[PDB]
Order: structure tokens, then sequence, then C-alpha cells
């Protein structure tokens, strides 16, 4: 797929894109990883990731932090076997601790990561697990997340006359509306069949057009068609329940509020969506 | 395990050492993290440095050879290079850098930085101490502990970044956004330091740092830097110094070098030359 980026002062736009596309080749996902954990059920992954989104909203963590944690959790579980369901909480909160230290300026302290587990996970258990995760991933902790792709697509959609790519200039409401569909989709392990850039392009298509999807992603219909069809019931349930409004967060500039991870009762929505 | 031939300083996390691998006899540099002393486990700076250097591979970027977790210590194993540019310039051979070497070091610096930016990485601590030189003429960016992988587009990041003397004015004036441009400013400062043998702007505070820059380049205005008066730590009460001619500061530098220095030290981050454009500059042409 050709580069949707404008001419850049700071790089060759085609190299910058090639490098981003090479990430999706380097960072692998496996929609069947739970076959290596044969008594785990996909609903257990849904419950764990939904809970991490709740922790993120409580502590005002970035959507980037949540999607780093989701990626770490999914890639780590794909490297292991026979994990007992009682350890998913520890793996998830340790994934989010790593993501938070990477991505936040002032991440919560270890004691808050332990605190939110209501006695199930000590600080020491989280420090052991973070090293287990980072070694199993070979310190590959720089994926291009689902939400990073939405961010780049929104910037291309709304690009000003100066072709400025680094200073953000898209509206907040379209961004959180598409992210909300993505947050629902990521609770279903079948989402991992699709590259993260294709999951994001597909949720964008469901909120826009073929013409905008092609302009911002460079994908052709044939690339996203299977993802778009898989996403239909998820988009429907979001359109029927209605989209959430932009929230205000204590100490967050109201113009940056769209970058903060939110939480709604998505397990309800998930049931309805997988029902169809 | 690793034959710790010598200590060679302290760092962003823990302490630094020269050493030899027993099963190879190969020289390495060792950063030791004492996990027993870290309440937050592996420090953010180390997770960032390791993750970035696992994938950021270029002739003008220091190589991370291994990461070793043994007992309650984490060791970052880097390739060994003889010394940094600061230690080189402070020593007798290096007191007077030839004009050809200043040019070949700057070219390499820009190649390394250009590769970082094209890979969506901002270094945020470029200074002579963090540029490692080998015995063949190569120079490499080191200490990626203060770096960040940025989004396209990016968001607000850590407010106070870059060693004070190398810190761009958009940071000193508290801009909400900074870009890859903060790295180019640092390179401008490093270029001048190679030519003059001393720091271009050795401030003792943010305001002193800001004043030393304005004295040399003139006080920015809405005309030379649109939006500057709107910047949070801007004050109408700044003296209105006038731009010194650059030939007076770096007289032994060839005119095309002085042109390049001037483009690197544009105070408007919007107008500041990129590493990619700097590499195409006539200063580097034969």
């Amino acid at each position: 797929r050709g580069s949707p980026l404008p001419v850049l002062s700071w790089a060759n736009r085609e190299e910058v894109w090639k490098i981003m596309l090479n990430k999706e080749k380097t960072y692998l996902r496996d929609q069947h990883f739970l076959e290596q954990h044969p008594l785990l059920q996909p609903k257990m992954r849904a419950i764990l990731l939904d809970w991490l989104m709740e922790v993120c909203e409580v502590y005002k963590l970035h959507r980037e932090t949540f999607y780093l944690a989701q990626d770490f959790f999914d890639r780590y579980m794909a490297t292991q076997e026979n994990v007992v369901k009682t350890l998913l909480q520890l793996i998830g909160i340790s994934s989010l601790f790593i993501a938070a230290k990477l991505e936040e300026i002032y991440p919560p302290k270890l004691h808050q990561f332990a605190y939110v587990t209501d006695g199930a996970c000590s600080g020491d258990e989280i420090l052991t697990m973070e090293l287990m995760i980072m070694k199993a991933l070979k310190w590959r902790l720089s994926p291009l997340t689902i939400v990073s792709w939405l961010n780049v697509y929104m910037q291309v959609a709304y690009l000003n006359d100066l072709h400025e790519v680094l200073l953000p200039q898209y509206p907040q409401q379209i961004f959180i509306q598409i992210a909300e569909l993505l947050d629902l989709c990521v609770l279903d392990v079948d989402c991992l069949e699709f590259p993260y850039g294709i999951l994001a392009a597909s949720a964008l298509y469901h909120f826009s057009s073929s013409e905008l999807m092609q302009k911002v992603s460079g994908y052709q219909w044939c690339d996203i068609e299977n993802c778009v069809k898989w996403m239909v019931p998820f988009a429907m349930v979001i359109r029927e329940t209605g989209s959430s409004k932009l929230k205000h967060f204590r100490g967050v500039a109201d113009e940056d509020a769209h970058n903060i991870q939110t939480h709604r009762d998505s397990l309800d929505l998930l049931d309805k969506a997988r029902a169809k | 395990m690793f034959q710790k031939v010598e200590k060679i300083g302290e760092g962003t996390y823990g302490v630094v050492y020269k050493a030899k691998n027993r099963e190879t006899g190969q020289l390495v540099a060792l950063k030791k993290i004492r996990l027993d002393l870290e309440m937050e486990g592996v420090p953010s700076t180390a997770i960032r440095e390791i993750s970035l250097l696992k994938e950021l591979k270029h002739p003008n970027i220091v190589r991370l050879l291994d990461v070793v977790h043994n007992e309650r210590k984490l060791y970052l194993v880097f390739e060994f290079l003889s010394q940094d540019l600061k230690k080189y310039m402070d020593s007798t051979p290096g007191s007077e850098l030839p004009l050809h070497l200043i040019k070949s070091y700057l070219f390499q610096l820009l190649q390394g930085v250009s590769f970082c930016h094209s890979h969506r990485v901002i270094h945020r601590d470029l200074k002579p101490q963090n540029l490692l030189i080998n015995e063949l003429g190569a120079i490499k960016l080191a200490d990626f502990g203060l770096a960040r992988a940025f989004g396209v587009p990016l968001r607000t990041y850590t407010h106070e970044v870059v060693t004070l003397w190398y810190r761009a004015p958009e940071i000193l004036l508290g801009s909400k956004f900074y870009t890859t441009a903060v790295d180019i400013w640092s390179i401008g400062c490093i270029f001048a330091e190679m030519v003059t043998r001393k720091a271009l702007f050795p401030g003792d505070s943010e305001i002193d740092q800001l004043f030393r820059i304005f004295r040399m380049l003139g006080t920015p205005s809405e005309d030379t830097w649109p939006g500057v008066t709107q910047l949070p730590d801007y004050k109408g009460s700044f003296p209105k110094w006038t731009r010194k001619g650059l030939e007076e500061i770096v007289p032994n530098l060839e005119p095309e070098g002085r042109d390049l220095l001037m483009q690197l030290l544009q105070y408007d981050p919007s107008q500041r030359i990129t590493a990619k454009t700097a590499l195409a500059h006539p200063y580097f042409s034969s």
C-alpha cells in the first residue's frame, strides 16, 4: 500500500511509512493463542482487558498505555502455555505497569498497581512478573498499537495546508467515537486475526466511507473487507447503544482529554455483538 | 560472568564499567541496575533505552549487545568504544579538532539523528558526553535513557528535558509541544562547541540560559518567531538584544559551515532545518 503521508521536511514519507509497516511484520499476534491455555475461555481475556480499561480511566492513563498493555498481554500469553486463570490479573496489571512506565510522564507508583487488585497481587509479585514479561517479549515493547493507527489516520484526514504531521490537528469527538468501537472489538480475541492498522482502518470505515478509509490508510477494499465484515455486529451494537461524549478529567487540559482511556459496560455490548 | 576490567563512571541508572566476555574475550561497557534498590522495579529510563535499542540499529548509534538478569541485578551490555567526544576534546589530542574531522563528526551525528527521527525516536539529551568515538573515526549516539518513541502526530511529553546547556528555547519558554527540532538545536550547540572548544551557551539557570541565547541570536519577536509572545514562560520584560554576527563567534569555520550553524540554531522550531535537510547542505558537498 502507498503512503497516505504528505511530503515531510524531517524524513522521506515513503521510508517513514515502510518503517511503520515493518512493525506489523515484526510484532506478531495470534487469534488462537488461548489453544496453548486450553482451560482458559476467551471471556476471561475480555474480563481482564475490560478491567485494565477501568483501572486506566481511574488513574487517567493514556489510551496508548492501555493498548501497549493489551499488546504486551496478548504477545506474552502467546509465548507461554497452561497459564492458570488465577494469574491473568497479575499478568494484566504487570503489563499495564510496564506500559505506564514506558508511556506516562508521572505513572502511578507500584503501590497503586498492587492496590487496584484488592489483595490478589503484591508489589513483589508485580516486580517478578514485569521481568518475566519483558524477557519473554525479548524487550520488544514498541508496537504500533491499534490506537496509534487511529491517531495517524485522524491526522491525515484533517491535515492543514502546511501539511503538518507532528502537531495534532483533528477533532476530539470523531476520535473517541472510533476508539470506543475499537475498545469493544479488542475484547474479542478474534480481533487479533487482523493487523492493528486494518482493525483501526475498519472501525474508521464503519464511521465514515471507503473514500476516507483509502485516503488515510492507503488500503484497498480487498485488504480490509474481511475485518469490516467481522466488525459489522460491533459497529451495530455501538450505533444502537449510542456513542459516549468526551469526558473532563481532573488535571487534564480539556483539549487533551480525548487521549485519556475511558471505560463503559462493554461486556454487555460484547455479548450482544458476538450473539449475532 | 563478565571480567570487570575497570569502572568508567556513573549513569542515568546505577554505575558504568569496561569489561570482557570470558567465552569470547570481547570488550563491552556495562550499566548495572540494583533491582533491590528500585522501589518501582526496572526504571522507565532503562525500559525505554532497552526497547528502543532492540530495534534502532545504525552505524552512528551505539549497539546494545545483551541484557542479563542475574541475582537481583539487571546488566545492560553495550559495545565498548574508546571514549566520548567530551573526554576527547578535554585531552591533548582533541584540544584542536581539524576542520575535516569537525565536518565528518557532524555529518555522522546528523546521519544518526536523521535515522532516529525517521524511526520516530527523539533523543532529548544530545551533548558531547553522549557521543562515543572509536579509533577509526566513527562517532555514535549513546545514552537513549532520556529518549522517547513519539507518535505521529505527537502529544505533550516531559516538560523539562535536555541537559541545560544543549536545551532548545521552545523548551525554556515552556511550549506545550516540542518535536524532533529539540535534537537539531542540541546538534547546533555541539557543532559550535567542536569549533570553539567550549560550550556555546553555558547557562547557570533557565533564565540565564535563555539570556545567553538572546544575547547571541537577538531577542525573538512575533516577526522572527510567530507565537513566541504567547509562550507560557515568555515575558515582555526580556531585554531586546540584537543578533551578533556569527563570523565573530566561529571565525575559523568556513562560510558554508557558518550558514549551516545558523540554520541549526534557528530559535523558531518551525523554521529550524531538519537533520535530513542538513545532510544535503553545501558544507558537506565536495
